[PDB]
RNA sequence: CGCAUUAGCUAGUUGGUGAGGUAACGGCUCACCAAGGCGACGAUGCGUAGCCGACCUGAGAGGGUGAUCGGCCACACUGGGA
RNA sequence: GGUACCUAACCAGAAAGCCACGGCUAACUACGUGCCAGCAGCCGCGGUAAUACGUAGGUGGCAAGCGUUGUCCGGAAUUAUUGGGCGUAAAGGGCUCGCAGGCGGUUUCUUAAGUCUGAUGUGAAAGCCCCCGGCUCAACCGGGGAGGGUCAUUGGAAACUGGG
């Protein structure tokens, strides 16, 4: 849900894209955007428009519809993951306090808006920003919370 | 021909678990029985039952799904393989998903989990990871 | 104190054709450095056998000695298992 | 080298008061010249460097040395930087600016446990007593000119570094994480 | 590949050959053979000095020299800067640096070193052109 | 012969020595048998530290101390311990 | 270490029996007898290289180097002998 | 070597350059030039509004240095063991039969070569790292320690792999 959280947005990129028509070419602006509370909710959008500022506003709305919840133990994630989304392939390893967000490009946008402060990362695959962020979010969706596992397994968190 | 029976058991689980089957039936062995006993004691499976036969036996495993049809087993990997074994020292005994998952180590002390083995200060053949 | 020990190796005979001289082979598993798979390595050794006891096929023990020729640095100790 | 140039345009470029007073940013809080992520990381490093007034090579090595300590890398990196004697002199109030505090040290007016230290970049340790030398007890600039990690006595003109700061005492304008990021490239 | 296949026939790394291969020889007069010694510049004698046409879509007269190096290799070099004093028989110093648009030109003549004079009336990027600091 | 002597370590105008047992033919700062202690003549007073058990082990094997080493042993009371051992 | 666009190589060679020689074991040498020996786990040939503690780079695995300092080897116009 | 260091007197006096500024990449305007002169690592830039050519002012990054070239490693999960692949992108032997080699169902006993574990010996010094201590600081230097073996020797455990 997005109307109770107060989200910062970040523009990842804006490509000019181009459809062939009878008398030439229709150019639009495809804005890719991450948004997050900086307290464990992040998500991204695209917008396409004829002018850049609108393409961004469309993308921001889109990101607010498609948020996810990031599990966070301290200032890091619970455990190592490799988030794949077609050729996108992001390793995410948990890190000690004071490490900082050692991560690259789009992946950084996601993690910094998510509100992870200490993480290692590496783009092991494609760097096409859409599928890098997809992959990153696949990763963050597949992080397991240690309380939730303990209830699954019928054990203590200890 | 069958080369890794342990891998096969892990794969059988993985596959059954993927199509949320209720139960599956694995041709038995002593080590497969021990693996399955671990999975139960760690709460990756509901039950295991041993059916005896003229051939090798059968292990019936009963998969464990939480409410919301959530899988308890996310994954299982074979580590030591026939075509390249892997052994761990006691200090190098692997943590799996930073403690949420498990590693099954065949040791002289016995077939243990990572927690188990690390307490007894043992290493051994790292059979599989389960998370 | 007691004597220090020479190296002992249990191997298989692979020639007896030389006079008083067997060519034993020792097969051991050396790890590959990079991969970690163990690989069968064979090391032949010439050993000295005074009475020509050991024959091609036999599983013999040998012990290191002073050089007994250009190549022989071992003597036959025992014939642990005979050939078929 | 040291930077001897204008002190204000640095404040104005960074968009913080490096003096701590505000006065560089009273009339023209915008970048020098006619046009008033890598950027922000660099901005933050240049913030902290220009504040304390050290050259990059010495700053990058003071950061490498702080990494070896136990805790947060950025946090411990600010702590040593604060321990520098020119800064401790400036914090004890023996000098009006860090550039005066440097010159105080560099020209050998300062004592550390009774003995002359003429090195701004000297890294002062807890227990150590900063003082003025007897030739320079009546310097104009000292008479003219305090946190809790320090203690001072304006009668005797001698202070003490009683503890390490702790980070809440240090400059809160600085996002040290960014500088730890700056260096991780 | 399978592990066993790697044990048998391992991985083979590629060869990464020099961007500047005339710098990477020497020459031994007494033995009459090439040495294999990397150098950061070389000396050589201009056998010809002229102009070349760049490959399209670029267009200019690009000032080159045809140099015979100390190691006895003969190489085309570019002559950077505006305006130069190289004739045949000038002793020059070549560095590494291909000129992208000139097919055959893998080296730049160093301005201000040996017989190559500095660029006249240059005032920014002087060091790159071998030019002394104008005032005093 | 085996000697006990000083090996020069330290830096240009600040020598520091380790007292090493060494064959005579070995190069001064090169090959040695055992380290016996350390002499820092630069400090005031010259800081000397010697591990007797070895020093005596090697005196009684008949390693001869170099002139300065001899005098360093004297001041710690080794040479006495060595002389009294040959009697009692 | 590289090379199979190097596959055979060896005939004091491999072993034996004596003697000689050496500080010393030993084809080390010689005579005689035997036919051996090595090699697709790469012999042999060709090319390249002093080796190591270390050093540089790297998250690490690894790659690269082997200046200075320390160890070991080799060499001293060139080939050979005492 | 009257050298370090120290004390006294005098003077801001004698002591800042270098590269860059379209993007990558920190930091922009004007004039000149007009596919020319030139720039360039790459994408490329230059035919009248050139933030990319040359100059000037400024700005930026460093600083007694700053750039350039060469060479090595990284970035290159880019020879991939860690860590890649092979329908169509490079990549399934034309197909067999097979020697070596690699790999091997289930139970139990046993050995213990693998494997795990203990002790001992050794893996020089210096170095690296750690903790201290000395030079006004640092570099440097020193002391104590740690690390490092496909290591030797000798005891244990026995599930797994290998014998029997």
């Amino acid at each position: 849900d997005p109307s109770k959280l107060e989200l910062e947005e970040r523009l990842v990129t804006v490509n000019r894209v181009a459809k062939v028509v009878k008398g030439g070419r229709r150019f639009r602006f495809a804005a890719l955007v991450v948004v997050g509370d900086k307290n464990g909710h992040v998500g991204f959008g695209t917008g396409k428009a004829q002018e850049v500022p609108e393409a961004i506003r469309k993308a921001v709305e889109d990101a607010k519809k498609n948020l996810i919840e990031v599990p966070m133990v301290g200032t890091t994630i619970p455990h190592e993951i490799i988030g794949r989304f077609g050729a996108g392939n992001i390793l995410l390893k948990p890190a000690s306090e004071g490490t900082g967000v050692i991560a690259g490009g789009p992946v950084r946008a996601v993690l910094e808006l998510a509100g992870v402060a200490d993480i290692l990362s590496k783009s092991l695959g494609s760097n096409t920003p859409i599928n890098m962020i997809r992959a990153t979010l696949q990763g963050l969706s597949e992080l397991k919370r240690a309380e939730d596992v303990a209830k699954l397994r019928g054990k203590s968190v200890e | 021909v069958m080369t890794d029976p342990i891998a096969d058991m892990l794969t059988r689980i993985r596959n059954a678990n993927m199509v949320r089957h209720e139960k599956l039936e694995i041709p038995a062995s002593k080590l497969k029985r021990e693996i399955a006993e671990i999975l139960k004691r760690e709460g990756f499976i509901r039950d295991v039952e041993f059916v005896e036969d003229s051939k090798q036996g059968i292990i019936r495993v009963f998969l464990k799904y939480g409410q919301n049809n959530e899988r308890v087993i996310t994954g299982l990997k074979r580590i030591s393989k026939p075509g390249l074994r892997v052994y761990a020292k006691s200090n190098e005994v692997p943590r799996v998903l930073n403690g949420l998952g498990i590693a099954i180590i065949s040791t002289s002390q016995g077939v243990l989990t990572d927690k188990e083995a690390r307490a007894k200060q043992a290493g051994g053949e790292v059979l599989a990871y389960v998370w | 104190s007691e004597r220090n020990q020479r190296k002992v190796y249990q191997g298989r005979v692979v020639s007896d054709k030389m006079d008083k001289t067997i060519t034993v082979v020792v097969e051991t598993y050396k790890k590959h450095t990079l991969y970690g798979k163990r690989v069968k390595y064979s090391k032949k050794f010439k050993a000295h056998d005074e009475n020509n006891q050991a024959k091609i096929g036999d599983i013999v023990k040998i012990m290191e000695t002073r050089p007994l020729s250009a190549t022989k640095r071992f003597r036959l100790v025992e014939v642990v298992e005979e050939a078929v | 080298a040291r930077y001897t140039g204008p002190s204000w345009k640095l404040s104005r470029r960074l968009g913080i008061s490096l003096s701590g007073t505000g006065k560089e940013l009273e009339k023209r809080p915008y970048a020098p010249g006619p046009h008033g992520e890598y950027g922000l990381q660099l901005q933050e490093k240049q913030k902290l460097r220009h504040m304390y007034g050290v050259n990059e090579r010495q700053f990058r090595t003071l950061f490498d040395k702080a990494g070896k300590l136990a805790g947060k890398h950025g946090e411990n990196f600010m702590i040593l930087l604060d321990s520098r004697l020119d800064n401790v002199v400036y914090k004890l109030g023996l000098a009006r600016t860090r550039r005066q505090a440097r010159q105080l040290v560099n020209h050998g007016h300062i004592l550390v446990d009774g003995s002359r230290v003429d090195i701004p970049s000297y890294l002062v340790k807890p227990g150590q007593t900063i003082g003025v030398r007897e030739k320079s007890r009546n310097l104009s600039i000292i008479k003219e000119s305090v946190p809790e990690y320090l203690t001072f006595d304006a009668e005797k003109l001698e202070g003490t570094f009683t503890r390490l700061p702790e980070r809440s005492e240090l400059a809160p304008e600085i996002n040290e994480a960014l500088i730890v990021e700056f260096y991780s490239r | 590949p399978t592990i066993n296949q790697l044990i048998r026939k391992g991985r083979v790394s590629k060869v990464e050959n020099s961007k500047s291969p005339a710098l990477n020889k020497g020459y031994n007069s007494f033995k009459k053979e090439h040495t294999n010694v990397s150098s950061p510049q070389k000396r050589g004698v201009c056998t010809r000095v002229g102009t070349m046409t760049p490959k399209k879509p670029n267009s200019a007269l690009r000032k080159y020299a045809r140099v015979r190096l100390t190691n006895g290799i003969e190489v085309t070099a570019y002559i950077p800067g505006i305006g130069h004093n190289l004739q045949e028989h000038s002793v020059v110093l070549i560095r590494g640096g291909r000129v992208k648009d000139l097919p055959g030109v893998r080296y730049h003549i160093v301005r201000g070193a040996l017989d190559t004079a500095g660029v006249e009336n240059r005032a920014q990027g002087r060091s790159k052109y071998g030019t002394k600091k104008p005032k005093a | 012969a085996v000697k006990i002597r000083l090996k020069r370590m330290g830096a240009k105008k600040s020598p520091f020595y380790r007292i090493v047992v060494a064959d005579s033919r070995s190069p001064r700062d090169g090959r040695f048998i055992e380290t016996v202690g350390t002499y820092n003549p630069v400090a005031k007073p010259a800081e000397v530290k010697i591990d007797e058990e070895l020093a005596l082990k090697w005196l009684q094997t008949g390693a001869k101390p170099s002139d300065t080493v001899r005098n360093l042993f004297s001041s710690q009371g080794i040479m006495e311990k060595f002389h009294n051992a040959k009697q009692g």
